[PDB]
């Protein structure tokens, strides 16, 4: 079997910039190389073949290059829409095997994210539980802490964090944080704060409700 | 041009056989080119399985030549995989695509989960700010989706026509139930007078949840 390796497992830059992705084989592939890239939840699409070759429909910012054991697929001036996983494969020799991927991520400015709290529904208090739930909108860098308080005390179990895949749009991400209590808990305290601290700002960002009206 | 689309058990116990089909539209298979399967591991790494030629010659991967069968109906223009003493290690989103060398046409993918479990349905609560919030221009409302299994769950905002503004985060696994939420903003004259609703849909448990987000008061 040969082995495709590509090279930068990762990697982050800026709209306009251009960028260049490895695949190296461990033995002698010719030109049957082909790139994959898929975007967030669809499969893959075919840019290049042969090597060098742009598939029909495929934008002229894609190329591709190399022979034997050393590849590159180079984006002239990545596009907030080129964020994705690009993979090569290889078939000249059976079986035909693919590479592991490099994940392309979009750089840009730092965006402090906006906060919504929301109380649980009468739906789930109803099967005895209640999931507070605290949303972080359109923010840059991806690293963020929340805080969960409680009538003022710190609570740390129960908390449930997910991130958004970047926006292909305007490169910002997105994250709920999720706290789970059951409805007698729930209904013994009033106040229930989010706080969150992202670099944009030396003050956390702080969102609260109380339920005596909430 | 071609269009293929896979369909098979969302969910299979281990050490039972695998079977998933492949439709394949406005293209005849028994024209030319080779119908391939191949799988994507949780990982992200793929596996190309084997292939049905248009003349009916098939070809395996190696290290699962043993344990599969690739057929096909060319009445009814499909072709089929059929995967033997599936392991909890067999978990992957099979595709089918068309291809030689190169792969132009793949199909959407399906994902199977191998496991002991039973399929739970989703619970889906609405997220409704707690009016406290006056901030106008935008207004950001949600579903929660949790409790269910296997993945996956698909949420739409009305019907499909809001699709701006839609951030849905990643699956999140606790003890051994999926949790998500799907969160939407729209304009803020366009909630308190327009209806939103999300459509929840779990394919293993063949449930499909409608739940309209009504105003805080």
């Amino acid at each position: 079997d040969i082995v495709m390796t590509q090279s930068p497992k990762s990697m982050g830059m800026s709209v306009g910039e251009a960028v260049t992705l490895n695949c190296k084989a461990s033995e002698n592939v010719g030109t049957y190389v082909s790139w994959y890239q898929q975007k967030p939840g669809q499969s893959p699409v075919l840019l290049i073949y042969g090597a060098s070759n742009r598939y029909t429909g495929v934008p002229d910012r894609f190329t591709g290059s190399g022979s034997a054991t050393d590849f590159t697929l180079t984006i002239s001036s990545v596009q907030a829409d080129d964020d994705a996983d690009y993979y090569c494969g290889q078939s000249y020799s059976s079986p035909l095997t693919f590479g592991g991927g490099t994940k392309l991520e979009l750089k840009r400015a730092d965006a402090a994210p906006t906060s919504s709290i929301f109380p649980p529904s009468s739906e789930q208090l109803s099967s005895g539980g209640a999931s507070v739930v605290c949303f972080l909108n359109s923010f840059y860098p991806k690293s963020i802490a929340v805080k969960w308080k409680v009538d003022g005390s710190k609570r740390a179990n129960g908390t449930a964090n997910s991130w958004t895949d970047q926006d292909s749009a305007s490169s910002t991400y997105s994250m709920s944080s999720t706290l789970t209590l059951t409805k007698d808990k729930y209904e013994r305290h009033n106040s229930y704060t989010c706080e969150a601290t992202h670099k944009t700002s030396s003050s956390p960002v702080v969102k609260s409700f109380n339920r005596n009206e909430c | 041009q071609v269009t293929l689309s896979q369909s098979g058990p969302g969910l299979v116990k281990p050490s039972q056989s695998l079977s998933l089909t492949c439709t394949v539209t406005s293209y005849s298979i028994t024209s030319d080119y080779a119908w391939n399967w191949i799988r994507q591991f949780a990982g992200q790494s793929l596996e190309w399985m084997g292939y049905i030629s248009y003349s009916g010659s098939t070809s395996y991967n190696p290290s699962l030549k043993s344990r599969i069968s690739i057929t096909r109906d060319t009445s009814k223009n499909q072709f089929f995989l059929q995967l033997n003493s599936v392991t909890t290690d067999d978990t992957a989103t099979y595709y089918c695509a068309r291809g030689g060398t190169g792969f132009p046409y793949w199909g959407t993918g399906t994902n199977v989960t191998v496991s002991a479990a039973s399929t739970t349905a989703p619970s889906v609560f609405p997220l409704v700010p707690g009016s406290a919030t006056a901030a106008a221009s935008a207004v950001t409302l949600g579903c929660l989706v949790k409790g269910y299994f296997p993945e996956p769950v698909t949420v739409a905002w009305n019907e499909g026509a809001l699709s701006s503004g839609v951030l849905t985060v990643s699956a999140v696994l606790q003890s051994g139930l999926y949790t998500l939420s799907s969160n939407t903003t729209v304009a803020s004259g366009t909630w308190p007078s327009a209806s939103v609703t999300c459509l929840v849909a779990h394919p293993k448990s063949s449930t499909a949840a409608d739940k309209k987000i009504e105003p805080k008061d």
